[PDB]
């Protein structure tokens, strides 16, 4: 009927707006902390990736919901 | 520049199967995984070569990659930096291998018998990474390994991680455990969403104007695949450390 | 599906064992020898 | 009717956006604090972890409702 | 007229939108404070926990609305 | 029809998104000041309670309509 | 029909996120200022309560219509 | 037809959905600059009021348009 | 079972036979008169409680106004003073003081806007009194290119009191609706201190209305 | 039908929050700029009203078009 | 019919939402930086003009879209 | 009934929304940095320009797709 | 009808918003670090590149699904 | 009705204002 | 019979408020009264 | 299919473009490895 397509579109659009500014401020804070001190930069780089991955997982859920709707 | 022709059509699917099913059902994804494993084994054998402390000779590149991975893991944690090192390195250069060969000539067209009929021309490709079974199996193995490590290192504390988290009033109980259970599902889905999306972009975005549109797109896709492999490898160790912590 | 997933899991475990058998494993012993020589 | 599909879409999407920017703010603040003072490290990292758990609780609340509507 | 499913979906998602980044910002302020003053954890984390307590409860109310669909 | 339940859902969602982030900003602003100097803690907590009360008034504003539609 | 009923929800629910984040930010800045300088403790409170006198009206602007549209 | 009511509610809901957050930043900047320099006053207050008036004009336009279409 | 209703009446028209708003206003006035009588005749040099109303409220409000706008406060002392000691008192009388609109056998629309019109009178007369043409300053003047919305700002000043009246009508009516809803479902107030939250919100709203009138006077000053 | 009133609603509501809070961000930054250094105020006088103009130039775009919608 | 009217309304509103907050941040950052130090005015003015041009580009794209739809 | 019209409008608006809110923060950071030190000079101009071009590509879609709908 | 075209529009625009705003904070934090210890320029270049790379990954997710709906 | 209560409260406060002024001195 | 429930709610709220503010409100009033001191 | 030919052409062009810059990076990595080997002595 085409409303399934609208569902997929809305799902992926929300799943994109979700982590956009999230990962943006993630890497912004990471590079800010790196600028503060390049000694512990490795430790904070290790830590920021899990915060990236959680938002990525949320976006992936939003994306695969659309695929499940399509099939 | 102009793209006068070449834009025949666009067609994509969840995954592709292969032959050999009669003796043992085999999917095109299993064939791609076997090819990636063979390439990794050949690289290891060539990297091993004489193994007489031979500098450079390509081997040094693999040695440097392994050393970088080991240093990253050691910076992440040290309780299991040795035993879990091969487990973490298993994802590395294999998920990257799944990201690799996605830019091969006719990668989305390998195994097509033929636009005339397309009767049983199931693509003998199905990049392993662009398959839900492989990603789900890898995430399940990672979740099992992390749980086993948490229970063996501090299993009373592994249950005390949530149940004994804050017995009085609320606890991390039922929440952190639910988040960890979702993360294995999240880890499986992240690779499932990845690779397939890239291959989809290569099939669809290059379906119109297959000139310089697929080049930057593939380059971004290659970078994304490498980053995703590294991120999964680091995230497994991070989850293991958080369980240990 | 589930049979294919189990087969993929078995293949991944076998690949890990084959790698852990030599891939990275030989580099490990070699890396440790290099680190010891660094002393 | 497609209302079920658009229901799942709205559920997962609107429930996957707030937690995403939440993760962003969490780990951003954590990384500035760690760069400024990494002595606390795990001591505050654990508090960062429980904050991650608190927002992931809302994320999975949205996800499980989407799954329930889907089935 | 399956408006109930889209209703509960929108309710849970767009009620969980808020407390997500709310929890993000509370723990961002708290992690900065701990990076400055750790020893206030008896008070400050309480002000965390108090501030947390109001957030999810509001979203919890939205979750109750979801079960009102089951009623 | 179900449009009444859709109204309740939209009302509670939009009346929870506001205060849901509002209270987070309340406590965040309070806690940065607390971390800067924990000496004006009494006044800070009082004004934080004032902001919490205003946000709770907003939440009640967006919440009572949900039961009103049920009437 | 119930389209008037959902219109009431549009009226009451909307016009809350803006004023909600405003209610957060106003006291966040006020307590930051009072922590940095306690001697302005009077003026800032006034400069706090003037913001109230505007922002809550916005919410009331949503509320009163929600009743005018309701009856 | 209640579609006119839906339009009025959406307009007023959007007309008064944040003007307190924009001013929310206004008051925070004002009090922060006052804390930074308590000597300056009135000049910042005059700009403060100018910003308030320019911000609330859009909400006034939304309310007056809602009234015009509601009668 | 929700039975809430709107008590909107006409101030210009004569009082209704029921006159709920008028009855509540009369009750609040009687309570305030009793409180004033208990502290006027029974007043000492250092009374406790009886003089605490005058000290911690009236003197405190005067000091706050002087700190905000000194001298001008003296000119408009009663203007905020009448805003104070009222509405809140009505809210307390309106906070289900016994019958609470249940088994009886500020929300008023016109009353609020009449108070807004009275506040407009503060700008109509005392407003710009020290200038006279002060209402025309920075409004389509030679610098009107930088003050084009200055008239609109006056229009905002034209809508600032009425919106304040909306704040008076709103919240107070909302609180009664919330109380009626709690009566209809989940009785005995609510899990949160619904009566206490409503009382605190009403007191804060009355104080905010007084402060808004004072700040409008200060903005009219400059 | 009333879809023209819906057009008026979207024209006045959407496109009002954006510039409406852009004005606030513009004025606040000017406030801390003049607070940190009042000797540049005259330049700020030039900088404010032009920017306040341009953002308002966007807002009036949503306004007059709505009047063109009103015809 | 009326679909084109609400189309133009949505277009102008969603084309005015972005550049409004955009130019707000533009002018806030520019005025803060120029308040930091003089002698970089001409350059910051050129960057301000670059920002206003880049925002008004999208603004006029959104405008001309609705203008062409009007015919 | 003119669904392509509203499709074009929504595409254009929701494609033009992003770059405005991006470029503001984008150039605010750079201009503040150059005010702190003109040392980076052209180097910061290069770091800036390419980044802005990125969001331009997204805006391109917000036109091009609509143009495909428009022609 | 054009409801699938509406879906394409919603998908592309609401997928453009996420990375569109995210990259702004990304490169802004990058240039802020450049103004604060540009010694990490080698690190920021790589770190800003991966941060923006995740954003255009989300954006290309939105674009490819929009094309699939257009397919 | 508001004006009469306002005048009564004004007289009561003027008496309280006089008392407070006497106490201050 | 909602009148009984409303009266019970009002009485419980009044009692809880009195129990909570017997110390702080009375202490503040006593401090204000002793503020004159002398 | 012609899609395979187009993908092959695009892959060849992308490989050439990537190698044009990877020649410097691979050389730098090899030089670092050789420097470490020399430092081993």
């Amino acid at each position: 009927e085409g409303l399934n397509l609208v569902a997929t579109a809305l799902a992926v659009g929300l799943g994109a707006i979700g982590p956009g500014v999230g990962i943006g401020i993630i890497v912004s804070g990471a590079v800010q902390a790196i600028g503060r001190n390049p000694e512990i930069e490795n430790r904070v780089v290790t830590y920021m990736f899990i915060g990236i991955a959680f938002t990525e997982a949320l976006a992936i859920f939003g994306l695969v919901i659309a695929f499940l709707i399509g099939f | 520049f102009f793209l006068y022709t070449g834009p025949p059509h666009v067609e994509v699917a969840a995954e592709v199967i292969f032959d050999g099913i009669p003796g043992f059902p085999i999917t095109n994804s299993f064939v791609v995984a076997i090819i990636i494993d063979i390439f990794v084994i050949a690289l290891a054998v060539a990297a091993t070569r004489n193994l007489q402390m031979v500098p450079r000779g390509l081997q040094n590149v693999m040695e440097f990659i392994l050393e970088s991975l080991y240093n990253l893991f050691r910076n992440i944690n040290a309780k299991y930096v040795a035993t879990a090192f091969p487990l973490v390195a298993t994802i590395f250069l294999f998920v990257l291998f799944g990201n690799w060969f996605g830019l091969l000539p006719g990668v989305g067209s390998i195994g097509v018998c033929c636009a005339a009929q397309g009767k049983k021309l199931v693509p003998l490709f199905r990049a392993p990474a662009a398959d839900l079974n492989f990603t789900f199996a890898i995430a399940v193995i990672s979740f099992v390994f992390i749980e086993y490590w948490g229970f063996r290192a501090l299993g009373p504390g592994y249950l005390k991680k949530f149940f004994n988290t804050n017995g009085i009033m609320s606890f991390v109980g039922i929440i952190e455990f639910i988040s960890e259970l979702v993360k294995p599902f999240a880890l499986a889905f992240r690779l499932f969403g990845n690779i397939f999306a890239g291959e989809v972009l290569l099939v669809v975005m290059a379906f119109l104007v297959p000139l310089l549109l697929p080049l930057p797109f593939y380059g971004f896709e290659v970078f994304v695949g490498f980053i995703q492999a590294l991120i999964f490898a680091l995230l497994t160790y991070a989850f293991l450390n958080i369980a240990v912590t | 599906n589930p049979t294919l997933f189990i087969a993929q899991l078995i293949n991944f475990l076998l690949l890990i064992f084959i790698l852990r058998a030599l891939l990275y494993r030989p580099v490990m012993n070699l890396l440790n020898e290099r680190t010891r020589r660094i002393e």
